[PDB]
């Protein structure tokens, strides 16, 4: 390494791995962490949370006009009553896609995402391409997801610069007549609750 | 800080790597799982960080070349290390030595310890969360519908004011209430809560572009001024 | 393009690596010398690039992770490759295959050829240079001393308008004359020369800072509008 | 390489090296380049040009008031008459440091530098730290070079966004009484002609 150019040389991912283990070891030795505390977190985020919670909220909104009304009027109270609350989900708002308004959520500065309601964010959501581009050329970004909106549809991008979180409420597709709330929930995709996809007819 | 993290409006980062949800694996390496446990475990106890403000600045301070190559949980490792050393929880020399141990001998045994009280404490944190909403005695400076000036400010420390929105006109969409102020809190300078607003910006104003696009950004009161 | 190259005003890149002049070695690897020969040799003949505009956009288009890690002459290799393929001088498949040959067998022999006519031609280019100054029939829109508005424009192709100077007020310092217009020329869309101006911006205006600092930037006429 | 994350993985410098050789080989095989054309360029930039040319211009300005006057009035004509002209040196301007005005030159967008007059730029001049910072905190950047200007001194940073190039004309230091033009030229540093240093008394 030429000392003029240390900034050309990234840490290898083996460094981060070693660093993680070093932190883990030191913190447990010092009594700050325990094996079971670390595992409890991993269980929560890898297994206990997921987009199925948001899916249930969407299906309920589709099937129960009074619920949808309450949700849109005061989402934070309603979501907390359902138990979809916690770390990074203390203040969750809901915005409805309509025929002429399309909503897209992003954290340009990092990755902010409502874990208690949606689970962990998509891989791409945290990466620079989506973050950089969606606030400036959302139509181009959406097209890469297969969503080609007409010029006449307004796009609203919601950049999560504070701890306020947003979920998109996507429209119920055609072809779903007679489906139960539980069956509609299975239609609701993670991507549709971020705004990068509409829901396909069954 | 006007850093590599503040990517909104940048060109050149390429196509978004679309993947079907069911195929979008959360973790591919155990150290990534561990990173999550470290962050939440420390935060639950207020070790190195109490809220996400201090967490974010540690990531923002990464070398740009590291930020772009570490992978996402690499950011988390970087900021835990940064903050634990910065607050005196860990010593840098000891951390570096131990890092070297695991670099040269990756299969080095991890010490085991059960602490069910700590588990309950961490669990409580995951479920209870930590709201930054506060009450203050002042009234909001701005009103819904008001056209405001998003200031041209350039803090060298932490801010939540993306560069792409600076020196622009926008319209107040909502007055959320007073929230803990990141530009102070990230540096352990007090909660000093300020009114937080949602502000709508038009594509024409942000970019000079002609499509029906807008961006809704949350801005603290001190980021803005009346017109 | 709002790319990784456009670093003016960014935080986080760290200290400047000071080195005494006599110790500041130009080249540490032969491929770096070769990069210079490739660029100047091609440019002298108009191969891939005729002026520096096309040269610059090829660099600006690099993957950010490459831009930050390739080292400086790596940029030059990237843009020669880009432009020679883009203009049809070289075929991408052939270039990639040959790259692979030298990757697997670095000591592969380089073909030798003497072309003294070409040497004279290259030499002439090094000494004569290539001025972008033109004459146009129009008069300048702006005058020395005029307070102008540096527009909020966001071209997705090449521009010489740094992001830090956009959406700002400045003062015309000089009218240079008409110069070949980079935002067109880099994309082979004609010289289409426009008046070039030097514009002074104050620290207070650029950054909101309070010191006696200013930046003098050269801006093409179409980057600005009257107040 | 996880195909979600190709952007995490830089080309190694061995790639650029191989690419350079591949370009060289193909261009020579196709008759576009020759061995001697490539060598001629390397000789010019590594050996024929350098900061000594600018140093001579500075020393002449210090010793010949009429020359300094002409240089400052019409640098492009004067420099061309001296033969300091060529690729990336077609339009060269000169700005004088004074007691209350300090000049610093940068190319924030790349590396633009007047090769015919100054030779190749410093390593650091082309790198992000200097480029990013000098337009916003020049006092902090200058301090890293050992130049700690008083608040009362105005700094003018000249960002080379066009093909117009600038050289800084630094002030003659104390302690140089009786020195010849040739002896003064040996005092003029590359760094002083960029604006990141004053010239020390002998
Ligand atoms: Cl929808
Ligand atoms: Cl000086
Ligand atoms: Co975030
Ligand atoms: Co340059």
């Amino acid at each position: 390494i030429d000392p003029r150019f240390p900034h050309h040389h990234p840490r290898p991912q083996s460094f981060w791995e070693a660093r993680a283990k070093a932190l883990e070891s030191l913190l447990i030795e010092k009594g700050h962490l325990s094996s079971d505390a670390i595992e409890r977190v991993i269980k929560h985020y890898e297994h206990e949370l997921g987009p199925m919670n948001g899916a249930k909220v969407v299906a309920k909104a589709w099937t129960d006009p009074a619920f949808k009304q309450r949700l849109l009027e005061d989402s934070e109270t309603v979501l907390r009553e359902l138990g979809y609350y916690g770390l990074q989900g203390e203040h969750i708002r809901v915005v409805e896609n309509t025929d002429t308004v399309h909503n897209v959520v992003v954290c340009t500065l990092c990755s902010c995402y409502p874990w208690p309601l949606l689970g962990l964010p998509p891989s791409w959501y945290k990466e620079p391409a989506y973050r950089a581009r969606v606030v400036k050329e959302p139509r181009q970004v959406l097209k890469e997801f297969g969503l080609d909106l007409p010029d006449s549809v307004e796009i609203r991008v919601w950049d999560r610069s504070s701890e306020i979180r947003f979920m998109v409420l996507p429209q119920r597709p055609e072809g779903t007549e007679g489906m139960t709330e539980e069956e509609l929930a299975k239609l609701v995709t993670r991507d549709s609750m971020i705004g990068v996809a509409k829901i396909e007819p069954p | 800080m006007n850093g590599i993290h503040d990517v909104g409006g940048m060109d050149g980062f390429g196509k978004v790597m679309y993947v079907k949800e069911e195929e979008d694996i959360y973790f591919t390496h155990d150290w990534e799982r561990l990173a999550f446990g470290l962050v939440a475990g420390c935060k639950a106890q207020g070790l190195g960080m109490k809220a996400f403000d201090e967490f974010r600045i540690g990531i923002e301070l990464m070398r740009p070349v590291d930020y772009l190559t570490s992978s996402y949980y690499g950011h988390w490792i970087a900021t835990v290390a940064y903050n634990l050393v910065d607050t005196g929880v860990l010593d840098e020399k000891e951390l570096d030595e131990r890092t070297e141990v695991f670099l040269k001998k990756p299969d080095t045994k991890i010490p085991r310890r059960e602490d069910p009280a700590l588990v309950k404490l961490v669990e409580k944190a995951l479920y209870d969360g930590l709201s930054p909403l506060r009450e203050i005695s002042a009234s909001p400076r701005f009103k819904v519908g008001e056209r405001i000036k998003a200031k041209n400010i350039h803090p060298t420390g932490h801010t939540r004011f993306p560069r792409y929105a600076r020196d622009k006109y926008g319209v107040i969409d909502e007055v959320y209430g007073a929230h803990v102020f990141p530009d102070d809190a990230a540096h352990r300078k007090g909660e000093n809560p300020q009114y937080l607003y949602r502000v709508r910006f038009e594509a024409e104003e942000l970019w000079g572009y002609k499509q029906k696009d807008s961006v809704y950004i949350d801005l603290w009161e001190s980021y803005m001024e009346p017109v």
